[PDB]
């Protein structure tokens, strides 16, 4: 266990933590800012490359109908394999 | 009825168990140098070329039994 | 103007047995031991051969495999289906062996062991000693070494009977 | 989660631009092999052979620079962690591997399908091209595993010994004075050769594993390369 | 009775013997460079299509070991 | 009395001494190619036909490796 | 029901298990020098270069060996 | 639950386990005087020299062999 | 199971000894001799073995 | 088990004495003795593997 | 397990003697003899293994 | 496991008997009937292996 210890990185300095929900917003509301304006059609290759790739990603999760369950991904705890909740 | 255990000390079983693993590895270098030697004495001019191509075989073999090696501290450690 | 090689007027050729054919059980084999371009022994049947390679001793019977053999400064016995023994000693050469049942062995110098002098062959070995001491250099030395080998062999030889 | 954090290469970044700011000579290179891939002249190679030159050098800089001054005490690997050089290593062959696809020639992969057409080609030639197909990943993942569980073993062993060492100097050096002093003496000398020892293995260590480790991406590169003939 | 037990420290065990696998792929690596070795030194000017078949013999040799390595993790995180 | 017991973990041990028989199969590769790499030095103008035989020498290994798996894996999961 | 076990005695079977790794660790070893005597056999003038391999094959194979003993030392300890 | 338990037949069994290692130690005496006669025959002129080497491999073997047996009497009494 | 390899160890010896026998006959004598050598030093191990067998047996 | 490392040392012996016996076939007479030699040691390691397997079969 | 040992040995017995019949064949029968010798001896030490397993099998 | 001593003893026998075809290629017929000869007894005890197995399977 100790000898295991000493192979961690040694100049750790600070830690941020954000949820995925609003960083997305704030990414989409970017890309909404900057994909907005008159000048830039809806039929050019940035506008596309900007939005279809998302809108099919999640279609794709819309979609989904999956037998199984799916544990939430920022459960406050998921180290115990016998409680997906 | 139904009944979990876990017994802690089987850690050590298995570690000493991937060590046997480096017996093959030591008797695998052994017997490259074996070859080196018996080749170097039918051919000395070539003595650094064949050099080269043992140190390469040692660690091939040698890397073999450090993957054994990370499975013992894995479990020695956990 | 095409002229003859020299190996035509050479009627005792090799035989030598396909691969892909029946096996025969053989109780001679045919010796010819050579000297100098010089049979002592030709297609003479002799129930084994001893011979003293760079490898080790080797028993030569009939039916042995084919095989080619450097020789070294030794003694050479030739046994006969009488049970009777004929032994040379050797300077070097080599010795074919074929599976047909043949055995040419070609030797620089090939002699009967009774010819050898021990008296003689130990004299010999202090002399080629001292100049060993004494031999200028390394090659000179190399040389002198050689004579002491074929020197002990032929002592030992005559030693052992 | 985001963690600000730093590698332990502060001192030799500042050693490397004291001591460069002005030019010097290499003539001593980990991987030599890199810069002569051809050895019989009237030989060349329309490909980009010699792209992988600058990203071994830099490798070979960056991860001598971290391994072999691990060997000073308390040192740091930052990097040492198993899915952060099978990213590196995945970035470094499927790369080359992807260079390779992109060119559109299937006819080099033919040489995939192994054996000759006296093989019966379901049963044996197929087999044979899955599992090869199957040993070029299996050769990029045994590479980063090696250089993990190199590294990983020889600084525990290190650190295990190092503990022994110091647990006997301190706590049993008084018997020195004692009359049992020759059984330490002994056993003090033993520890200072296995030292010895082991810190020249440790050092030979790391540079065959990076050797090895640039070797086995050049092996790639070589395997798909075709050379044509100066006439 | 019906007695339903469950040992959580079994897996180390099984990832051991997995581990011994790596001993024969060893010798056997060993063996190809001390065969390579020998063999460079009675043909040399053949000595590059000799290591080629070499590295080949370790290529279907190291990955036989992958799967008992593998084997290894399935069990030992699980 | 009839007592009944059911161990969840004792899977993992067959499959690991049914993945120790690769060392003999890693070990038989390693002696395939070790006499490759000397009969190709011996007679090189055949080089072709021996690379062939040892391809299937490997083959028929690998068989058996195959087989091996397919019982390490039937046990680590059923 | 959670069931917590703790075996003390089991590290004794662990450290032995790591004494067999130098097995194959004293094979190699000795298969080295028997190829040396027949190495300076069949060449005699290099006595000393096939001398200073069998020394490295020694050591690269006694650091194999070491490896294990810091296992089987170190569960002795634990 | 925690449960410690103390087995005391166990230092036995790590101690047998420890002796198994002399086996790659004996056999490798062997080896080196197995080939130590081929050389002689060989070469009889260095009788002595390789008889000198001969004994250096088969302390070093022997030194592996008295590193493992002292695992394995540690055990035996403790 | 120590014995094992002690046993196989001495084969090894009584094996290579014929073949140096055969090929030099005249060296018999010395030959014998190391191969008894290396007996009793295998021998030794094997004691050494029994030694350990023996006292887990009777304690 | 270690009745394994006799028997296989045994074969070897043989082995090499067929080897010994069709390089130089007149000594026959003389290694045969020394096969013999080596079984009788081999044999007599077997023996206290054997003796074990008695003792704690009868006890 | 021990039967191990002893097939490999008796295989190995015959392996030396294709050799050596290959290189002598004229010395078949006297070598044939020899490794009929050598089996007879490996089988041996496996009677005593089977003895042991149907000396605890049936008890 | 007492197999795996059978069949690596059997691949002994007829890689040495390759050996032994290359060395003396007429002499095929005889080191046939020995390398079957090798392999039977060897398979005997293997057969002695099964019979083991199989009393102790429905046992
Ligand atoms: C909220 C709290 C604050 C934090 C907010 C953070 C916000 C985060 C947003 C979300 C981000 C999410 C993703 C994060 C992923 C992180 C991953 C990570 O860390 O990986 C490890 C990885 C570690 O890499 P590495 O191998 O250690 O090398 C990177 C090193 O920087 C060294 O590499 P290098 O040497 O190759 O770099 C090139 C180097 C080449 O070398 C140099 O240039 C030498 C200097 C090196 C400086 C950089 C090293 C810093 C060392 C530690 C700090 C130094 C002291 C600071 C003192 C602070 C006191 C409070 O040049 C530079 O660094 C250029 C800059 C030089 C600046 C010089 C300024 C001079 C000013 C002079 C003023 C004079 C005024 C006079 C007035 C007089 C009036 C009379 O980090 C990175 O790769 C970089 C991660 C950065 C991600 C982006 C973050 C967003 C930007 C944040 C800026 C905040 C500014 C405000 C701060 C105010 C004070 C509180
Ligand atoms: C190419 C090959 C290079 C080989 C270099 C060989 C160097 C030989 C060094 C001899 C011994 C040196 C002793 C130093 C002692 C320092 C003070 C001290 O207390 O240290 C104790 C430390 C540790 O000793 P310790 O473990 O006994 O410490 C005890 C401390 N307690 C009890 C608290 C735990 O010594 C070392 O760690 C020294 C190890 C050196 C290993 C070699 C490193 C080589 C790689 C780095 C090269 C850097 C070159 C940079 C050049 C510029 C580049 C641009």
């Amino acid at each position: 266990s100790n000898p295991a210890d000493h192979f961690r990185p040694n100049l750790k300095a600070l830690t941020l933590y954000a949820e995925r929900q609003h960083y997305v917003d704030r990414w989409l509301h970017v890309k909404e800012r900057w994909l907005a304006p008159w000048y830039l059609p809806w039929w050019s290759p940035l506008f596309q490359l900007g939005t279809w790739y998302s809108q099919r990603s999640r279609n794709l999760f819309l979609v989904e109908n999956h037998l199984s369950y799916r544990p939430y991904k920022f459960r406050r705890n998921d180290e115990d394999r016998n409680n997906p909740y | 009825s139904t009944v979990a255990i876990s017994v802690q000390g089987l850690h050590y079983v298995g570690t000493g168990l991937a060590a046997i693993a480096l017996a093959g590895v030591g008797l695998g270098i052994g017997t490259i140098f074996g070859n080196l030697l018996v080749a170097c004495a039918r051919q000395p001019n070539l003595t650094k070329m064949l050099f080269n191509y043992a140190i390469l075989g040692f660690a091939l073999t040698e890397a073999i039994g450090l993957f054994a090696l990370m499975l013992a501290f894995l479990m020695l450690f956990s | 103007h095409d002229l003859p090689e020299g190996f035509e007027f050479m009627e005792h050729k090799v035989v030598n047995k396909d691969i892909h054919a029946p096996h025969e059980n053989l109780e001679t084999l045919r010796l010819t031991l050579t000297r100098q371009d010089e049979f002592l022994l030709r297609e003479e049947p002799v129930k084994c051969v001893t011979v003293t390679g760079t490898n080790g001793e080797y028993g030569i019977y009939p039916g042995h495999a084919y095989k080619i053999v450097q020789l070294n400064p030794s003694p050479l016995t030739v046994e006969y289906t009488d049970g009777t023994t004929k032994k040379y000693f050797v300077s070097g050469g080599f010795a074919h062996i074929n599976n047909e049942g043949s055995c040419d062995v070609n030797t620089v110098e090939c002699t009967l062991l009774d010819d050898l002098d021990l008296a003689i062959a130990e004299k010999e070995l202090a002399a080629q000693q001292a100049a060993l001491g004494s031999a200028k250099d390394d090659k000179a030395k190399s040389v002198v070494e050689i004579r002491i080998s074929v020197i002990e062999a032929v002592i030992a030889a005559l030693k052992h009977h | 989660m985001f963690l600000f954090f730093f590698c332990d290469l502060f001192w030799l970044r500042l050693l490397l631009c004291m001591y460069y700011c002005v030019w010097s000579r290499l003539c001593f290179i980990v991987y030599f092999n890199c810069l002569m891939l051809i050895f019989d002249f009237l030989l060349f190679c329309l490909f980009d052979l010699y792209l992988f030159v600058g990203l071994c050098l830099f490798l070979l800089l960056w991860f001598m620079l971290f391994n072999l001054y691990s060997l000073i005490l308390y040192y740091c690997i930052t990097y040492l962690n198993l899915y952060l050089l099978f990213c590196i290593v995945f970035l470094l062959y499927i790369a080359f591997l992807f260079l390779f696809c992109f060119l559109c020639d299937f006819f080099l992969f033919n040489n995939l399908l192994v054996g000759d057409s006296f093989m019966d080609v379901f049963f044996i030639r197929f087999l044979l091209c899955f599992l090869e197909c199957f040993s070029l990943l299996c050769r990029c993942l045994s590479t980063f595993l090696r250089l993990f569980c190199n590294l990983l073993s020889s600084h525990f062993l290190l650190l295990m010994f190092f503990d022994f060492f110091y647990f006997i100097f301190v706590f049993f050096f008084y018997g020195v004075f004692c009359y049992w002093f020759i059984l330490f003496i002994f056993v003090f000398c033993f520890c200072l050769l296995f030292y010895v020892f082991l810190y020249l293995l440790d050092l030979f260590a790391a540079i065959l594993q990076l050797f090895i480790f640039c070797n086995m991406i050049l092996q790639l590169i070589m395997d798909f390369l075709l050379f044509l003939l100066f006439v």
